[PDB]
């Protein structure tokens, strides 16, 4: 629904130069906390990493420019197509992002039963992830064990 | 490896949701 | 957050462009 005019968000690409530093085009950790500690003191490390992640609104995991104007704009999120796994779900994120980074498995699987070590939750996702991207999407998860 | 504990917290949803 | 943070360096950013 609606557009962006492309001429009028110029102004906002000179985020993917100045703002960027290095100028290649993408916001990530490195060059965040490069400004954050020049120009804020304040952003510890885990803080610039969250930062990012509540700037990366589709989850492919990298500051793009779309997304730019939705984080300064909407930050609404829905939710209607994983039902039951969303019971699951809802447990399974922890976070709220969507895909499986590690952290939340360190959760629900230490109260599995067992004790989830740190040096298997790399190993249990890498036997997840079919794709191989390094993030567990509802796609895989449903198409892993409920598909047959 | 944890592998097998994926679908026990999604199979065990699964048996409580169908309970 | 970042909705708060992005807008800050990005508020540097139009002084750095106003320099
Ligand atoms: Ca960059
Ligand atoms: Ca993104
Ligand atoms: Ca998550
Ligand atoms: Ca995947």
């Amino acid at each position: 629904a609606d557009q962006l005019t492309e001429e009028q968000i110029a102004e906002f690409k000179e985020a993917f130069s100045l703002f960027d530093k290095d100028g290649d085009g993408t916001i990530t950790t490195k060059e965040l906390g490069t400004v954050m500690r020049s120009l804020g003191q304040n952003p510890t490390e885990a803080e610039l990493q969250d930062m990012i992640n509540e700037v990366d609104a589709d989850g492919n995991g990298t500051i793009d420019f779309p997304e730019f104007l939705t984080m300064m704009a909407r930050k609404m999120k829905d939710t209607d197509s994983e039902e039951e796994i969303r019971e699951a779900f809802r447990v399974f994120d922890k976070d709220g992002n969507g895909y499986i980074s590690a952290a939340e498995l360190r959760h629900v699987m230490t109260n599995l039963g067992e004790k989830l070590t740190d040096e298997e939750v790399d190993e249990m996702i890498r036997e997840a992830d079919i794709d191989g991207d390094g993030q567990v999407n509802y796609e895989e998860f449903v198409q892993m064990m409920t598909a047959k | 490896r944890a592998a097998n504990l994926w679908p026990s917290p999604l199979m065990i949803k699964r048996s409580k949701k169908n309970s």
